[PDB]
């Protein structure tokens, strides 16, 4: 059911194998990177202990990762099941495409893993690099979703940690912040139901 | 303005399109603070590392990856194999290219073999203004950078080098990499493993298989640091 789907939830407690299986996994998690963050942080074993497993069977993974989610992250990328195949890396410039620990950080970064065999997906029609305009902080360019659409154009999505601004067609955002749930595939509204008669 | 788009239609990486205090001082004091040049051909495999000393305040690590050769290649195998650990100095520091295949995650093996953790990671951003290829097997998308990590051990710039794409089977990394590393001031004693003729550069010692010509003398090399410069940052106004 091609248009927005969302579910407002605590990404720890709910049973994602109602879900079904997705081409693309995208998360951009609340890493505890230290620094007493302004917003809620997943500890590395709530991280760890996620179940993406059960999320795909042949696809791709997309992971934000900054500071010491480099190497966590590269962790729970392999722990999930998953092979680091492409490591994307955004520039942040301005309105006019200049460049915003030791040195000051001119990008962010976005592991590329890989599960399964995946057959029928246009690899190599976009390069690693994206340039796009810095919008809010903590945010993330909208020209990923551009990006993994081609690579892998009307297949299912799911997004983990999303925002409602993250909110795409073709794709179910799963986050603490979103407006409540919206759900329109027949088959995930069914399972949702089987499994949540009363919401959570 | 979506550029992955623009890519996807007309062959521009979106880091061509991307717009271009005076720290002079802290340059000619990097400059006056430079020791001589010391370069040392060796095979590298074949060389017992450890005769390399004193130990080094910064060791810059430039191994041939395979894929630089897209048109002898050390593997990540040879190079965790190397004894790096055992010329560095308590406190030191490391740069090591990753080229953007497995080395991405093999580095940060190395990395941590060695006794560093990352701090910073370095990312030489390829444009193609003058030639709008080739897929790794498992590659997702069309590689167009290189990785180059930063490793600290013991207790002004930015992380971006922007070039144009070196002609095929050219290989030399960005020189830019050698003023990041400089304006960080961390001592004077700095290796290039694995440079060549045309890297070797004042305030480094160069060891690599493709050199022609050796100047080392680990005597000669130490007596540039004995007291009273043992210390210096390399930022530093020479002691008299
Ligand atoms: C880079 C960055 C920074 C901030 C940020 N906030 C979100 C949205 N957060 C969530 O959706 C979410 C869902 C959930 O179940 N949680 C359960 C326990 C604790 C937190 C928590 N957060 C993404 N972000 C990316």
């Amino acid at each position: 059911l091609f248009p927005p789907q969302w579910i407002c939830c605590d990404i720890r407690y709910l049973d994602v194998s109602i879900l079904g299986k997705f081409a693309v996994v995208m998360a951009d998690p609340p890493w505890d990177i230290h620094m007493e963050l302004p917003y809620g942080t997943l500890t590395d074993d709530e991280m760890r202990r996620l179940n993406i497993p059960v999320l795909q069977d042949d696809g791709f993974l997309f992971l934000w990762v900054t500071g010491r989610a480099m190497e966590l992250g590269r962790e729970c990328l392999n722990l999930w099941g998953y092979e680091r195949v492409d490591e994307i890396i955004w520039v942040k410039t301005n309105q006019l495409q200049r460049i915003i620990h030791w040195l000051n950080h001119g990008k962010e970064h976005c592991l590329v893993g890989v599960k399964g065999n995946p057959q029928g997906f246009n690899q190599g029609l976009d390069c690693d690099v994206i340039v796009a305009e810095v919008r809010s902080t903590s945010h993330k360019p909208d020209e990923i979703y551009g990006m993994i659409e081609r690579l892998s154009p009307g297949t299912r999505k799911i997004e983990l940690f999303g925002r409602p601004h993250n909110v795409q067609p073709n794709w179910i955002t799963l986050g603490n912040q979103l407006d409540g749930i919206h759900l329109l595939d027949p088959d995930v509204v069914a399972r949702f139901k089987q499994r949540y008669p009363d919401g959570i | 303005n979506d550029y992955c788009q623009h890519f996807v239609d007309t062959g521009h990486r979106p880091q061509n399109f991307i717009r271009d205090e005076l720290i002079r001082l802290k340059d000619e004091l990097i400059a006056k603070s430079n020791t001589p040049p010391m370069y040392l051909q060796a095979d590298i495999e074949a060389f017992d590392i450890r005769e390399l000393t004193p130990k080094f305040d910064v060791i810059l690590l430039e191994p041939p990856l395979e894929e630089y050769y897209r048109e002898k290649c050390w593997t990540w195998d040879d190079i965790m194999k190397l004894e790096i650990d055992e010329i560095a100095a308590p406190r030191s520091f490391i740069f090591l290219w990753c080229g953007s295949g497995e080395g991405l995650d093999l580095g940060r093996v190395c990395l941590r073999k060695w006794g560093y953790r990352r701090c910073e990671d370095i990312c030489w951003i390829k444009t193609n203004k003058n030639n709008p290829k080739t897929l790794d097997p498992k590659a997702v998308f069309q590689r167009t950078k290189e990785h180059c990590l930063m490793g600290i051990k013991g207790t002004v710039d930015i992380d971006l080098i922007i070039t144009e794409e070196p002609e095929i089977g050219n290989i030399e990394k960005p020189v830019e990499i050698f003023h990041i590393i400089e304006h960080f001031c961390l001592g004077r004693r700095r290796l290039h493993l694995f440079g060549r003729d045309s890297t070797i550069r004042p305030g480094w010692l160069t060891v690599g298989p493709t050199l022609t010509n050796s100047n080392y003398n680990a005597e000669t090399y130490a007596s540039y640091f004995s007291a009273p410069n043992s210390y210096l940052t390399g930022c530093t106004e020479e002691i008299e």
